[PDB]
């Protein structure tokens, strides 16, 4: 799963992790990944 | 005059947690006490019985320091020992009183009923708010054929140990509640038998470390009775006349003691509370619904901690407190956290995640890894390792699933394995953090190693 | 000539982890070991100090216990400790021993010295290998004007608490070993000074947890001179009259005492070991000179722990033995991990990460946060709080980047601070976690709050 501060930034943002692809090392989700997917 | 943001009914950890984070957000906030500052917790619940099992602990080990030369005749009193009891409790809900007062938090005192969606009635006063989070907490649940009184006591008076131990007591419960006051009543000389209806004690929790626990209870003389449940009793002039029998029932078995401790759960504290008249659903047990949000089924109030939902846990309902304050101040937080759960007897009994059970359920490739602490260095150094901590995992991702603990400080390793399961840790990431040597946190960096069948201080 | 595909020397901490690891991996091994099997760590180091900390903790504690009604007039057997403290060692050694052996590795014991890049000579016999791991530790260091004698102490020496207790105790040195030994001897009953050339003790460490470390130890009675050495000292009939002198040399004074500890450091063991028949490389210092995978300036030769390089530290040791041990086995491994230091005293000191200079240094934009242990509800029902927690982090990124700990259990808790930058965890993903109520490991996830201006249990 997500770190606690990357599932929080997603709802902030509204941002469905369920939805995204991580790019970190084995397809973990980073900061940058919502980021990108917000907007 | 005087308006408010938010109304918080409870100022135990969820409700003063709930009402700083709100003033720290910017709310104007009321917070409404019933009875003692800082709840269950504080007054008669983790604290007072933390205080009892560390004075109880240091008489323990003592016994184990005579083999390392400390001799002295160790005499505890009770009534001295009760009272620094008192003073650590006082010296918290005072801090408690001090953080609302210094966050701008108003503190009404008496008993919160809702009259409506938003406005709440304390003493014949009517006080209305946007947001009203609810954290009433819970109270010691009746069994029957044990209604509580001078001979059947709940916890709050078991606590009063300088109140005259009985020689002979009775613990119903193999919770964390029951375990602990049960080693306490037993470390300050008292005989104890405890009983559970489940077939090992801590049912919810992992059975495999839960049975080195009752194992070494047992080894301190608490005679402890899985699979069986109380019927019922009758006072005698020699003591109370406990009837026993099977948890399925048949062979009836009678014990004779003092006095009764009944620790089988907690009731929320949902009743009388104006809920109906707010519109507010409960679930059957009493639990106010809410959701991830903490939100009840009308918008603009929130319930939290034993109020809300099992486990009946402090620092759940702190955090549970946290994310109701945030939503009530227009942000969007939710529950989705791992909760751990620790039993302060000694040696000490945390776990947080997936049981192997849970695991499988759940669909994975459960696989395990085990480490023992009579290996362990720095155990030997505390004068004794006994214990172990069990990780489980799944075979095929290697991703951590849950952390087992017994041992001593098992409820402050816990904390890492929380950590760990919140950064979605494999059991390689656990393994690979080094971890210092000598120290008992050392036991899960192995037990890591052990799933993957190369741990150093064992045979694999 | 006898061969083996890898040849360990040494069976300290990283040497008995090498030889276990490549054993495990399927090589043929044969481990070397001159002294005790186990090393420093296990016998005249980390176990043996570890052990007499806590004798000396439990008779200290008891003072506070007085407060909650224990009564007792403790008599500690100084030689009944000692053979207490050769018992854990006994039995820890015992283990090592019967783990390698359990494992199928070849114990031959003896001084190996190398004769060529892949030959050792042990006894006047040869023995060969593909790879070999040099394991040969450290030992005390000799500072001048301080020749070890019968009044001259090295860590070793001051071990034998049984041999009688010095009056009056002055401890070179404001490292680990300085502050352990120093401690251990101020609570059996003896006048102790301890100076320190840098300005703060652990220099090494955070300044903030490190100087609240010294109050505590300053206000147990142990006098701590900072900014001063120790330039040689004077035999007279009254004591030892030892000349001290600011840092940076100037305006001499004395203070007298019956015995003197040396604690300045180590120097590790790679003289006469044959690295000069062999093309192994060694720095101004004495260390092997070695490389993330730990291997030497000669292919197929490794060292690790105290003999490879600092920290002198055992936990770090034993991975290296890992490492090195994969890597002779064919696999990929590489050291790049995280170290945490601990200070066994009480109350503990433990650090893991970068320190705000160090941080700053690296160019980020630096940031902390801390919580006291007054603020503690655990540490209070433990007898009295005592310590901090300081977290240090990025500002911009959140990322945590070093972690501070002083206070009970402090040595316990780093882990948790181990994994979380392993794990590249925020400071947010630390206050998120949810750690239990009431345990000192709360302290961290406070710290994290307190670094966001938002903790609960202190106004911000
Ligand atoms: C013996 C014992 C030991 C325990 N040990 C631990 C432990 O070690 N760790 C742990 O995590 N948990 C422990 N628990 C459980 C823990 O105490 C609870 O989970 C926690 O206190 C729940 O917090 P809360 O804020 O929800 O409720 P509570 O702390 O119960 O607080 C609710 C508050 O609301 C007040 N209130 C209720 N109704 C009203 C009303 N209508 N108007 C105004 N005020 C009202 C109450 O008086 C109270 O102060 C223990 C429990 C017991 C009995
Ligand atoms: C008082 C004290 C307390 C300490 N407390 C701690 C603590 O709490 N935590 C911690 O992490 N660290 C502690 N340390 C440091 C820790 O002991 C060392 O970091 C650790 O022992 C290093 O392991 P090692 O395997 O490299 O070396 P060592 O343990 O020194 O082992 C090297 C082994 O090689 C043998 N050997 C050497 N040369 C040869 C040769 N030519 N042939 C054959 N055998 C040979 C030696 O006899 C020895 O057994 C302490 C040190 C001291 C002095």
């Amino acid at each position: 799963p997500a770190a606690p501060s990357i599932r929080r930034l997603a709802r902030e943002l509204g941002v469905d992790l369920t939805r995204l692809r991580g790019t970190g090392l084995a397809g973990r989700i980073t900061e940058e990944d919502v980021r990108r997917a917000a907007g | 005059m005087k308006t408010y943001d938010l109304i918080v009914i409870g100022t135990g950890p969820g409700g003063y947690h709930a009402a700083i984070r709100a003033a720290q957000l910017g709310l104007k906030v009321l917070a409404v006490e019933a009875g003692e500052v800082g709840g269950v917790c504080l007054n008669v619940g983790c604290i007072p019985t933390k205080a009892l099992l560390h004075a109880a602990e240091t008489l323990h080990h003592l016994k184990v320091a005579e083999g390392f030369g400390l001799k002295a005749k160790p005499e505890l009193d009770l009534k001295k020992l009760g009272g620094w009891r008192d003073q650590v409790v006082k010296k918290l809900t005072g801090g408690v009183g001090t953080l609302l007062k210094g966050n701008g938090v108003e503190l009404l005192r008496g008993f919160a009923r809702l009259v409506g969606p938003k406005e709440v009635e304390v003493g014949g006063e009517r006080y209305g708010a946007k947001s009203l989070i609810l954290a009433t907490g819970s109270e010691p649940l009746e069994l029957k054929g044990f209604p509580f009184g001078e001979d059947v006591w709940d916890s709050t008076r078991a606590l009063k140990v300088e109140e005259g131990l009985p020689k002979r007591l009775l613990v119903i419960g193999g919770g964390a509640v029951g375990l602990e006051l049960g080693q306490v009543y037993r470390r300050l000389g008292a005989e104890v038998t405890l009983i559970e209806y489940m077939p090992e004690i801590l049912p919810q929790g992992d059975p495999e470390t839960a049975a080195l626990l009752r194992r070494a209870l047992e080894k301190e003389g608490i005679r402890v009775r899985t699979k069986t449940k109380a019927v019922g009793y009758e006072k005698k002039k020699d003591g109370l006349h406990v009837r026993l029998e099977p948890a399925e029932g048949g062979e009836g078995e009678e014990v004779v003691v003092d006095k009764v401790l009944v620790a089988v759960g907690r009731k929320p504290r949902t009743e009388g509370l104006g809920l109906e008249k707010a519109g507010v659903k409960v679930d059957e047990r009493g639990f106010i619904r809410v959701n991830a949000r903490m939100e009840t089924s009308v918008p603009g109030v929130y319930a939290i901690g034993d109020a809300a939902r099992p486990p009946l846990l402090a620092h759940k309902a702190m955090r549970e407190g946290l994310i109701a304050a945030e939503n009530a101040a227009g942000k969007d937080s939710a529950f989705d956290y791992q909760v751990p759960s620790v039993v302060y007897t000694s040696p000490e009994w945390a776990g947080v995640g997936l049981t192997e059970e849970e695991a499988k359920r759940a669909g994975y490739k459960v696989k395990v890894g085990k480490f023992p602490l009579a290996a362990s260095g720095r155990a030997l150094t505390l004068g004794g390792a006994e214990g172990m901590v069990k990780v489980v995992g799944d075979e095929e991702t290697d991703l951590l699933l849950g952390v087992f603990i017994v041992g001593p400080q098992a409820g402050e390793l816990i904390a890492e394995a929380a950590l760990a399961l919140e950064m979605g840790a494999t059991l390689t990431d656990l393994a690979l953090t080094v971890h210092p040597h000598p120290t008992l946190s050392e036991s899960l960096m192995e037990a890591a190693e052990a799933f993957h069948k190369q741990a150093i201080h064992i045979l694999n």
